């Protein structure tokens, strides 16, 4: 995990040009590339705390596309603009083969709108739940392209925060894309904000101490925890009694569990920030080079030459079986400008 | 089982972020 050879220096040198990109489009950012009339609206794909994500087609290309909406009054009042001018200045910034593509952006007198590349085959969340649980070698090609996008972003000064199968779609080649950049943040400091979800929070933003990626490390180990077992490692019906959980500094693991995985795991789930897996002096390489990942060409992951577990079922373009259904809401754009001020750089 | 804990916990659908 601390030889630095040939392949890490490629990997270094990747990121280094991937950086150089990256800051052109963070420091120049992509504004107003479509409106809403050139979309046909079709269904809603979920729902959210802003507004919600609707399959939409593109009139003049007929491709498909998720168009997620946010209501400008309501992204004030949950105190949350920062928030969504960080997720979309980052989003139309990234390039890389597990993040999701944001194709164009805009907004209107009510709303935000992001319109990104159609994911058809579904949350991971959904297949998770439905087969209640993933073998290794599944959660495996699931979580070493995680590792692979936080190597990206975390080399950006990026934290993500909100890792949980709900944010991860599933594609056409059955390999995933991270979506809802919503507290997504560029940071080289330490940072603060209360944010995330309960299952997934590391003791550190629980117990409001500044923090930093290593919450993104946590949360990869819930994240293989859950994709392996089929539940969480900590849950309970009060998200008080998740975090006295999360904080206590205990963890157990289900009897199937191989060694290699709870030995894995216990150092992502390690609350003290000095031993925590992807924290350390080797950074994101006591990950690479543990054990429960030696089958794992990281290479051809990200080509996507590895065959996948499964490829979500897909009946035509514009199929949305792999999604719930959603009470339909009318989108409704007000005559008068809302919070143009705060939404300036949008 | 820990598994029956969590099918039969509230906690089992799409979980929404905090802040
Ligand atoms: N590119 C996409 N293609 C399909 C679906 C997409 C979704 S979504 O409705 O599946 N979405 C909404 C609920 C919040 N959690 C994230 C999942 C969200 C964002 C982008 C998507």
């Amino acid at each position: 995990a601390a030889k630095k050879g040939s392949e890490q220096e490629s990997v270094k040198e990747f990121l280094a040009k991937a950086k150089e990109e990256f800051l052109k489009k963070w420091e120049s950012p992509s504004q107003n590339t479509a409106q809403l009339d050139h979309f046909d609206r079709i269904k809603t794909l979920g729902t959210g705390s802003f507004g919600r994500v609707m399959l939409v087609k593109h009139k003049e290309t007929g491709n498909h596309y998720a168009m997620k909406i946010l209501d400008k009054q309501k992204v004030v009042k949950l105190k949350q603009i920062e928030h969504t001018l960080n997720e979309k200045r980052i989003l139309q910034a990234v390039n890389f083969p597990f993040l999701v593509k944001l194709e164009f952006s805009f907004k209107d007198n009510s709303n935000l709108y992001m319109v990104m590349e159609y994911v058809p085959g579904g949350e991971m969340f959904s297949h998770l739940r439905r087969i209640g649980r993933f073998s290794e070698p599944h959660a495996r090609f699931y979580a070493a392209q995680i590792v692979l996008t936080f190597e990206y972003l975390h080399s950006l000064d990026l934290i993500y925060r909100d890792l949980k199968p709900e944010n991860l779609l599933i594609d056409q080649q059955g390999y995933i894309q991270v979506t809802d950049f919503g507290f997504a943040k560029r940071v080289k400091g330490r940072t603060w904000t209360l944010c995330g979800t309960p299952e997934y929070l590391a003791p550190e933003i629980i117990l409001s101490k500044g923090y930093n990626k290593a919450v993104d490390w946590w949360a990869l180990g819930v994240l293989i925890y859950e994709m392996a077992a089929g539940y969480p490692p900590f849950f309970a019906d009060q998200p008080i009694q998740i975090y006295e959980k999360i904080v206590s500094g205990k963890v157990r693991f289900p009897s199937h569990f191989s060694s290699d995985l709870k030995d894995l795991l216990r150092n992502l789930l390690q609350v003290d920030l000095t031993k925590r897996f992807g924290n350390l002096k080797n950074g994101v390489n006591d990950i690479k080079n543990h054990k429960w990942f030696a089958t794992t060409d990281w290479i051809a992951i990200y080509q996507r030459k590895v065959e996948a577990p499964f490829i979500p079922k897909f009946k035509g373009p514009g199929d949305t079986s792999n999604f719930d259904d959603y009470e339909e809401e009318e989108i409704r754009v007000s005559i008068n400008e809302k919070c143009g001020k705060e939404f300036t750089e949008f | 089982t820990t598994y029956a804990d969590f099918i039969a916990s509230g906690r089992t659908g799409r979980r929404n972020a905090i802040h």
